[PDB]
């Protein structure tokens, strides 16, 4: 067990203190965990639309590499 | 370094050396060659560079442990640190070897307040410092958090302008 | 090998070697590693290379010299080339580590017949001729126009596909 709890520092709440808590901090929860859905679309990315000099280094540490890392 | 450089690892230089070693077997065992690729690696890299200095940072020793003039990014010193082209006895035996003879407690004394004035005045932080060598003399309480700060500023760092080619050529 | 890539020059090999020198003071110089920077360097380099073996090529001997398995373009023997992992000398001394009694005459007749055989059909041009590692056995005398008709051809070689990089690693 290696999760990190909610923990009550002080105070001891009944039953019912505790439950008007946790329902209530659950319903603030903040929604879906992450954006799981979220999808690579490389379309029209910005460091496409620079100039690069033909000889520039920023074509494989910038522009290759924000093409290739995935 | 050219490991760490080609998996995008920043680094981080922690100084205290006199530098090279000196000797013929040294000499003979190729020292000139192997700091000369030390050098080129150090400075062929594209990472982010930050260099600790504690104590020592004498001639290439300094100069090859992420110093400034060799493209690192950030540098920082304790204030022990001691930055200078030889130690305070080198320099005392380049004085003293002038002298004919060490006749008398004359040249010892004259050894003695060298180094003095030498580890006072000269093999300090604060050369350094005043001309911006390095950007930073710290309290060593500060390293830790100090580092996260400057590594979350040199996460995006671009390295330029470097002319790309078939590839750079190490002395070997 | 990387100076000359580095400018564009091709690659003669012009080869007759055992391989690597053998010895304690050679393995602790650093043989593994240097050899291995010079495999690293002839793989890496993307100039035209062209070999040309006279006599011996045994080992990391034929390997390294501009194997066409290490990326050679063109790969000529004269008669006399002797392709294989080693000697016949070598070869005959461990068929002899076993039942050794080397003071005894008939095992000296059989390191003679084997290494007759050996210098027969092993050590050779014509097996590596016959499974196509080299691309022709040539007279002596055709070597300069061959060359010239060779590198004519490879003048705008193409190094590919390779994936474009900050750099390759080298035993160092």
């Amino acid at each position: 067990d290696h999760e990190a709890h909610i923990k009550v520092l002080r105070g001891e709440p009944t039953p019912e203190e505790m439950a008007a808590l946790m329902a209530v901090l659950a319903s603030a929860g903040g929604g879906p965990a992450e954006p799981v859905k979220k999808e690579r679309n490389m379309w029209g990315h910005p460091v496409d639309k620079l100039r690069y000099s033909v000889f520039s280094w920023q074509r494989v540490t910038l522009l290759e590499r924000t093409h290739m890392r995935r | 370094i050219r490991f760490c450089d080609s998996y995008n690892l920043p680094l981080v230089f922690v100084v205290d050396t006199p530098g090279a070693m000196p000797g013929v077997a040294e000499e003979k065992g190729g020292i000139i060659k192997r700091g000369g690729r030390f050098f080129n690696a150090i400075v062929e890299a594209d990472v982010p560079k930050v260099t600790v200095i504690i104590r020592k940072a004498y001639g290439g020793g300094y100069a090859v442990m992420g110093s400034k003039q060799l493209s690192a990014d950030l540098n920082f010193a304790w204030p022990t640190a001691r930055i200078a082209v030889i130690g305070a006895e080198g320099a005392a035996q380049l004085l003293v070897k002038r002298f004919p003879d060490p006749n008398a407690p004359e040249v010892q004394k004259i050894r003695d307040d060298f180094i003095e004035g030498y580890n006072l005045n000269m093999a300090t932080p604060w050369i350094a410092a005043e001309r911006g060598y390095i950007d930073a003399v710290i309290q060593p309480h500060e390293t830790r958090l100090l580092l996260r700060k400057s590594l979350r500023l040199l996460r995006d760092k671009q390295n330029g302008p470097k002319v790309q080619r078939k590839h750079g050529l190490l002395p070997l």
